C-alpha cells in the first residue's frame, strides 16, 4: 500500500493567500498526489524546493509550519538559521549533511516509492550568500554552500526531499542555488490587498466568534477599509490589544467594540505613521492669502494625477523658495490631506553623522519599501542638507545625489505608483547640478509680499488685537516687506517677550531688518 | 564524495580521508599491474578544498595540506594509471594550477549554454518517454518551444516541461474540501502550457518581460526621424551578424534629454533577435562604490563573452560615471574601463554590440570616448506642431475639437520638446476639466519653453 | 573583526593506563 | 545578558551562545506542553547584539548573523509560547522594524528622568529603609531635595 | 612519503613519525656502520610539512612544528653519513631559513622550462619506441615541431 502525505488538510491557519499556495501546490505538491501509475509514464522528477521572500510579516513561516504540521510526513528537521556554523573546521558541513542523511539512507534501502522528508531553513540568507566575494575575496560560507548544493542536486540522484527556504533579502541568494533543480519556485508574497486582509482578520475572529463575544456592532468590513497596508500580523497584533483592552477594562463577560478604533492610533505599522508630523507642524496652518490654496489645490491636482492615470506610475515635485517660507509643512499638508497609506519623510535630520554611502543606503531603504506597496508619496526635505551643499566652495555629496536622481528616474514594478516630493531653499545650485531637469515641475512659496497679507496673518493667529494692529498696519502702509514666517514667529514670540510699553517697537525694529 | 565532506575538526584525519581513496586502488595497481578495473573518484563543487595555496587572504584554512597531498598523490612517486578523478566546477580559476597541468588533469572541458539546435535534442529527451506513452497532443512540437527558448540552459529548458505538466495535472486535482479529490482520469496532454509557463521561467540571460519599466508605453511613430533610427540601427545589426573582423560594433543614441533614447535601443535590441542582451543600467547599481559598479559592469560583459551573440544598452552613461556639470567630478576607474571595454575584442570570433546613451556628446567628447564609440545617432526630438499632434493621434488623447483648437497656436509656430516631457505634460493637463485642458496645456508648453 | 578565525583542536590525553 | 560580552570574534560561538537561553525553556516545552512556567530574558545592551541588517551587498553584513539568528528562535517554525522577553537599551532607532514587530517585541517602552514628583517616591523607598530603623530622622524634609535635585537619575 | 602521512591527532605521534622513518638507517649506522645501506628518502612537497617555524601562516598549531624534530635527527648532536633525503617544492620561498643550508639540505637548483635543444631531447624520448616500430610517426619532422612549440613543457 502507499500513505497519502497531506491526510486531512483543510485550508486553516492562513488567510490571504489562496493564489500562491495554489502556485505552490501545483508545482510542488500535485507530483505527490497523484496516483503513481502514470507518473513514471511521464518521467516526472519530483521537485526538490521551496524559497519564500518577503518582508517582515506577512506570513511565510506560518505557511511554511502549516504544511509540515498538517501533513502526515511527520519528518521535519527545521533548521534555526546559522545553527549550522561551529568553530570547528568540517563541523559546519557535517552538521549540513546530518539533515539529508536519514533521507538518503531511506532512499538507498527503499526506493522510488518512499515516503517524505522535509527541512526549512530558516532565515537561508546567513549561511547561503554568493560565491566569490564575501567579507573578503574567500569569505567562511564556500563550504557550507557548496557542500549544500554539491547535495541537493548531486551524483546520487536522489528524491524524497523538499527544502524549504525563508529570508528577507532574496538577492544575496546565489543563482547556482536558485536556479531550476535546486529551488524553484520564488513567491513574492506582499501586503495583502482588503479582500485578503479581511479573511485574515476573520480567522484570527472566529476563534472569539464560535462562542457569544465581540458585540455584533464591529463590522470587519470598515477594518478592512482603515487598514490598507497593516503588513499583516499588526492586525492579530490589534486583535490581541484589543482582547487586552475589553480585558482591563471588565476588570473591577468582556466584549471588544471599536477594538480598531482604540488601538490603530496607538500601534505603528510598516506603511504610514499615524501621526509622526508634528515636528514637520508643530504650530498648525494658517493661510494667509490666496498662493496658499494655490499651491495646496495644485498639490491635490498632481495627487490625484496619480491615482487617475496611467503611463506615469510617479510625478516628481520640487516646492522651493526663499528660507524660513515653510517648504516642509506644504509637502506634509499635501500628503495628510491626500490620504495615502506609504507617507513618509527623508529628512536629514534622521541621517547625521553618517558617511555618504551609509547615507545613500537609509535613502534607497524607505523607496524600496515604497515599491512594495500600491501608492505612496515620499517626501525629501532640504535637499541642500541631505547632499551637503556649501556655498564657501564647491563641495558636495556626489554619490548621495546620482542616487536621489536615479530614483526620481526609477520606472517602479508594474502597477506601483509615487508622488516623490523634494524641497530646497536654494534652486540655482540645481540648475547648475542638473537636479532640475528630472523634476517634472516647480512650485514656488513667496515669502510674505505685503502689510495686508501680514495683518491677515496675524488676526489669523490671534495674538494681536485692534488697537495695537492699528499702529502696526498704518506703519507697513505702502511698504513692501520681504519675510518668511518661519522667522516671522520668531519676532513675534521675541516680540512679546517685552512689556508693552516698548513691545510693538522691539518687533517693528527686528523687522526692518530684513527690509527687502 | 560532496567536496567539503572530507574535511573534519581533528588533524591528520582530514587528509586522511583523502588517502582512504586511493589506498583501495593502489593495492589493485601493485598486485594487479596493468590488468585491473579502473577505480575511479567523482569530486563536486571541488572549489571549496583545492584551490591556490596563497588563499591566507580571508582563509586562514590548513586546506593547503589537502590540495598538497592529492597534487602528491595523483602523479606521485608511485605510479597508478588506473584512477580517474572527475572534478566539476563554476568558479575554476581559483584552483591551484599546478593540480590541472596535464598528468593529473589534463582534459579541462568547458560546457557551454545549449543552441538553439541542441536544446531540441535537451526538450525532445524529455519528451520522448511522453510522446512514446501517447500523452501529448499533437498540435505543439518542439521547435515552436526552441524558437521561442532564448537562453534557457539545462535545468531551465526542463523546468517549464516539469512545470506544464504539473499545471495539467493540477487542473484534475480541484480549496476548502476536506480532501483534494484527484478524479482519476487518464487523459493528461500538457497542451499549451509550455507556451504558458515560459512566461513562468525567467533565465538568467535575457527577460523577455523586463522591458516594460522601460518602454512603459511602446513606440509612436511620431515622425519620419524615428523610422530613420530604427532602420540606421537594424542595417548597423546586420553588420555583425552578416560580416566578420567587425565583432564588436559600439554605437550611441544621444540627444536632447525626455527624448527617449533608452527606449528605442531597446526596441533595436528586440527587432535584432539577438539571443543575449542586457542593459546595463544605474537604476539596478545605486549607492555602489565605483569598484563595485565596475565589477558589475564586468561580470556583465563576462556573461555576454559566453554568448556567440549579445547586445547591451548602457544607459544614461553621465550617471553611469557620475558626472557634475560643476567642479567637474567623474568616476575615473567606470570611465576607464567603460572605455577599454569598448574596444576589448572578443577571444573567438564572437559578436558584440553596445549601444550607449545619453543627453550630451560634449562631455564625452572632451574625456575621449566620442572616437571610442564607432558610429553615432543624433535623436531629433519634436521641433514641430506638425509631427507634435501627429503623435497626439498615435496616442488619442486631446480628441479632434482639441486638436484643432491647438493646431491654429502651433501650425506655424516652433515647439521644441521631448515626448518623455509630453506624456506628462498631457497628464497633468487631462485631470481639471475638458474645457480647461486646452489652455492649460498650451501655457504650460509656453512655460518650459525658455 | 578578523574573521574565518577557524582553527583547530588535538588529541594529547589519550588516557590508558 | 550584555551584548559586547557574548561576541566572540571565533565564529559560531557568538550565535550559539545564545540558543542556551532559550533552550532549557524548550525542554520545558517538550515536557510540559502548554502550562509552563515563564524563562524571563533580559538584554540588557541590545544595540551591540542587533543593529540594521545590511543589504544587497555582499559587504556591509558583519555581526548579522546573530540577528538572524535570535529572530529564527523567538518566533520560529517550534512556535515557543512560554517566554517573555525584555529588551533595555538607550538608542532604540538602531533596531530592527523585523524585530520591533509585534510577535518578537510587541511594545516599545519609554521611561525617563521622572521629575520632581517620582525623585520624591524614590526618596520615600530609599530613606523608608532608614525609616523602619528609625535612626534617620534630622526633621529633613523631602520637598527640598525634590526640588533641589532638578534632571537627577 | 606521498605528502603528509605523517600527521596525525595524537600529539607526539606526528613529531615522532620520523624516528621510524629513519630508524633502521641509524641502525645500519652504528652495527655494520662502515660500508653501509646508503638509504633514500624522497619527502614530497616540503611546502605541507615545513613552515617558517610556526610564526607565519597563521596560528599553527605547534603539531605543525615537526620540523625540529626533522632538524635535530638530519644534523643534531647524533649524526648521520648514511642517509640522503629528497625535496620537491613549488613553492621554496615558503620553506623556513634553516634547512636550505649546507648540511641539511647541500643542493638546490630549479628545472626550468627547458630550451628548444631539451624540448626535442625530450620530444624525441616519447616518440623514440614508435618511431622504433616501422608503423608509426610518418612524416612527423620533431624538430619542425619542436621550433613551432614554443613554452610547451
Ligand atoms: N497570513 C497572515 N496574515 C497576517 N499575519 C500573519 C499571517 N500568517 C502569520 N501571521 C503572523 O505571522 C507570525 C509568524 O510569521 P512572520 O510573518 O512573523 O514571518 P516573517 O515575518 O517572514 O519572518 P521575519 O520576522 O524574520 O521577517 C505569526 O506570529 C502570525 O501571527
Ligand atoms: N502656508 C503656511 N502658512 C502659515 N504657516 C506655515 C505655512 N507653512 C508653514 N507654516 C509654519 O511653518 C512652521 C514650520 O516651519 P518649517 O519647519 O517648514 O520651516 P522651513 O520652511 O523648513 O524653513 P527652513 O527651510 O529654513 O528649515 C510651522 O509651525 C507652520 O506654522
Ligand atoms: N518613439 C519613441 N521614442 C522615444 N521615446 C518614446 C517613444 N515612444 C514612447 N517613448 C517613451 O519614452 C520613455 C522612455 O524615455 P527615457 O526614460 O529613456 O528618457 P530619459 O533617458 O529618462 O530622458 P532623460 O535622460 O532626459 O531623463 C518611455 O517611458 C516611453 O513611454
Amino acid at each position: 500500500s502507499i500513505i497519502n502525505p497531506d491526510w486531512n488538510f483543510e485550508k486553516m491557519g492562513i488567510g490571504g493567500l489562496d493564489k500562491e499556495f495554489s502556485d505552490i501546490f501545483r508545482r510542488a505538491f500535485a507530483s505527490r498526489v497523484f496516483p503513481p501509475e502514470i507518473v513514471e509514464q511521464m518521467g516526472c522528477k519530483h521537485v526538490k524546493g521551496i524559497l519564500l521572500y518577503g518582508p517582515p510579516g506577512c506570513g511565510k513561516t506560518l505557511l511554511a509550519r502549516q504544511i509540515g504540521k498538517m501533513l502526515n510526513a511527520r519528518e521535519p528537521k527545521v533548521v534555526n538559521g546559522p545553527e549550522i556554523l561551529n568553530k570547528y573546521v568540517g563541523e559546519s558541513e557535517a552538521n549540513i549533511r546530518k539533515l539529508f542523511a536519514d533521507a538518503e539512507e531511506e532512499q538507498r534501502r527503499l526506493g522510488a516509492n518512499s515516503g517524505l522528508h522535509i527541512i526549512i531553513f530558516d532565515e537561508i540568507d546567513a549561511i547561503c550568500k554568493q560565491r566569490g566575494s564575501m567579507a573578503g575575496s574567500t569569505g567562511v560560507h564556500d563550504t557550507v554552500v557548496n557542500q549544500l548544493l554539491s547535495k541537493i542536486d548531486g551524483v546520487e540522484q536522489l528524491n524524497n526531499i523538499l527544502v524549504i527556504g525563508m529570508t528577507n533579502r532574496p538577492d544575496l541568494i546565489d543563482e547556482a542555488l536558485l536556479r531550476p533543480g535546486r529551488l524553484e519556485v520564488k513567491m513574492e508574497i506582499g501586503l495583502p490587498d482588503e479582500k485578503g486582509r479581511l479573511q485574515i482578520l476573520h480567522i484570527h475572529t472566529a476563534r472569539m466568534r464560535g462562542h457569544q463575544l465581540l458585540s455584533a456592532d464591529v463590522d470587519i468590513k470598515e477594518l478592512a477599509v482603515e487598514t490598507k497596508n497593516f503588513s499583516g500580523a499588526e492586525l492579530e497584533g490589534l486583535v490581541r490589544a484589543a482582547q487586552s483592552t475589553a480585558m482591563n477594562r471588565h476588570i473591577i463577560v468582556t466584549r471588544g467594540d471599536f477594538l480598531a478604533s482604540l488601538e490603530n492610533d496607538i500601534k505603528p505599522a510598516f506603511g504610514t505613521n499615524q501621526e509622526d508630523y508634528a515636528s514637520y507642524i508643530m504650530n498648525g496652518i494658517i493661510k494667509w492669502g490666496d498662493p496658499v490654496t494655490r499651491v495646496l489645490d495644485d498639490g491635490e491636482l498632481l495627487v490625484q494625477q496619480t491615482k487617475n492615470s496611467d503611463r506615469t506610475p510617479l510625478v516628481s515635485v520640487l516646492l522651493e523658495g526663499p528660507p524660513h517660507s515653510g517648504k516642509t509643512a506644504l509637502a506634509a499638508k499635501i500628503a495628510e490631506e491626500s490620504n495615502f497609506p506609504f507617507i513618509k519623510i527623508c529628512s536629514p535630520d534622521k541621517m547625521i553623522g553618517f558617511s555618504e554611502t551609509a547615507k545613500c543606503q537609509a535613502m534607497k531603504k524607505i523607496f524600496d519599501d515604497a515599491y512594495k506597496s500600491q501608492l505612496s508619496c515620499v517626501v525629501v526635505d532640504d535637499i541642500e542638507r541631505l547632499l551637503d551643499y556649501v556655498p564657501i566652495g564647491p563641495r558636495f555629496s556626489n554619490l548621495v545625489l546620482q542616487a536621489l536622481l536615479v530614483l526620481l528616474k526609477k520606472a517602479p514594478p508594474q502597477g506601483r505608483k509615487l508622488l516623490i516630493i523634494g524641497t530646497t531653499s536654494r534652486k540655482d545650485v540645481l540648475q547648475e547640478m542638473e537636479m532640475l531637469n528630472a523634476f517634472s515641475t516647480t512650485i514656488h512659496v513667496p515669502n510674505i509680499a505685503t502689510g495686508e497679507q501680514l495683518l491677515e496673518a496675524l488676526e489669523l493667529l490671534g495674538n494681536f488685537k485692534d488697537k495695537e494692529r492699528t499702529t502696526i498696519a498704518q506703519q507697513v502702509k505702502g511698504k513692501k516687506v520681504w519675510i518668511g514666517i518661519k522667522k516671522l514667529l520668531m519676532l513675534i514670540e521675541m516680540s512679546l517677550q517685552m512689556d508693552p510699553e516698548y513691545r510693538v517697537r522691539k518687533f517693528l525694529a527686528l523687522l526692518r531688518e530684513e527690509g527687502a | 564524495v560532496n567536496g567539503p565532506e572530507i574535511l573534519n575538526k581533528y588533524v591528520g584525519e582530514s587528509e586522511a580521508n583523502i588517502r582512504k581513496l586511493f589506498a583501495d586502488a593502489e593495492e589493485e595497481q601493485r598486485r594487479l599491474g596493468a590488468n585491473s578495473g579502473l577505480h575511479i573518484i567523482i569530486f563536486d563543487e571541488i572549489d571549496a578544498i583545492c584551490k591556490q595555496r596563497g588563499s591566507m587572504a580571508g582563509s586562514t584554512g590548513v586546506h593547503d595540506t589537502v590540495v598538497n597531498q592529492l597534487l602528491s598523490k595523483i602523479d606521485g612517486v608511485e605510479q597508478l594509471n588506473n584512477i580517474l578523478v572527475i572534478g566539476m566546477t563554476n568558479r575554476p580559476d581559483l584552483i591551484d594550477e599546478a593540480l590541472l597541468r596535464p598528468g593529473r588533469l589534463e582534459v579541462k572541458m568547458e560546457i557551454g549554454l545549449p543552441d538553439e539546435k541542441g536544446r531540441l535534442q535537451i526538450l525532445h529527451i524529455h519528451t520522448a518517454r511522453m510522446r512514446g506513452h501517447q500523452l501529448l497532443s499533437a498540435d505543439v512540437d518542439i521547435k515552436e518551444l526552441a524558437v521561442e527558448t532564448k537562453n534557457f540552459s539545462g535545468a531551465e529548458l526542463e523546468g517549464l516541461v516539469r512545470a506544464a505538466q504539473s499545471t495539467a495535472m493540477n487542473r484534475h486535482i480541484i480549496v476548502e474540501v476536506d480532501m483534494e479529490k484527484a478524479e482519476s482520469l487518464q487523459v493528461t496532454r500538457g497542451d499549451f502550457l509550455a507556451s504558458l509557463e515560459n512566461d513562468i521561467k525567467p533565465a538568467f540571460g535575457t527577460n523577455q518581460e523586463d522591458y516594460a519599466s522601460y518602454i512603459m508605453n511602446g513606440i509612436i511613430k511620431w515622425g519620419d526621424p524615428v523610422t530613420r533610427v530604427l532602420d540606421d540601427g537594424e542595417l548597423l545589426v546586420q553588420q555583425t551578424k552578416n560580416s566578420d573582423r567587425t565583432p564588436l560594433v559600439s554605437v550611441l543614441l544621444e540627444g536632447p534629454p525626455h527624448s527617449g533614447k533608452t527606449a528605442l535601443a531597446a526596441k533595436i535590441a528586440e527587432e535584432s533577435n539577438f539571443p543575449f542582451i542586457k542593459i546595463c543600467s544605474p537604476d539596478k547599481m545605486i549607492g555602489f562604490s565605483e569598484t563595485a559598479k565596475c565589477q558589475a559592469m564586468k561580470k556583465i560583459f563576462d556573461d555576454a563573452y559566453k554568448s556567440q551573440l549579445s547586445c547591451v544598452v548602457v544607459d544614461d552613461i553621465e550617471r553611469l560615471l557620475d558626472y557634475v556639470p560643476i567642479g567637474p567630478r567623474f568616476s575615473n576607474l567606470v570611465l576607464q574601463a567603460l572605455l577599454v571595454l569598448l574596444k576589448k575584442a572578443p577571444p573567438q570570433g564572437r559578436k558584440l554590440l553596445i549601444i550607449g546613451t545619453t543627453s550630451r556628446k560634449d562631455v564625452l567628447q572632451e574625456m575621449e570616448m566620442l572616437n571610442a564609440f564607432s558610429t553615432t545617432i543624433h535623436v531629433p526630438n519634436i521641433a514641430t506642431g506638425e509631427q507634435l499632434l501627429e503623435a497626439l493621434e498615435l496616442l488619442g488623447n486631446f480628441k479632434d475639437k482639441e486638436r484643432t483648437t491647438i493646431a491654429q497656436q502651433v501650425k506655424g509656430k516652433k515647439v521644441w520638446i521631448g515626448i518623455k516631457k509630453l506624456l506628462m505634460l498631457i497628464e497633468m493637463s487631462l485631470q481639471m476639466d475638458p474645457e480647461y485642458r486646452v489652455r492649460k496645456f498650451l501655457a504650460l508648453l509656453r512655460e518650459e519653453g525658455a | 573583526m578578523a574573521e574565518d578565525a577557524d582553527m583547530r583542536n588535538e588529541l594529547e590525553e589519550m588516557q590508558r593506563r
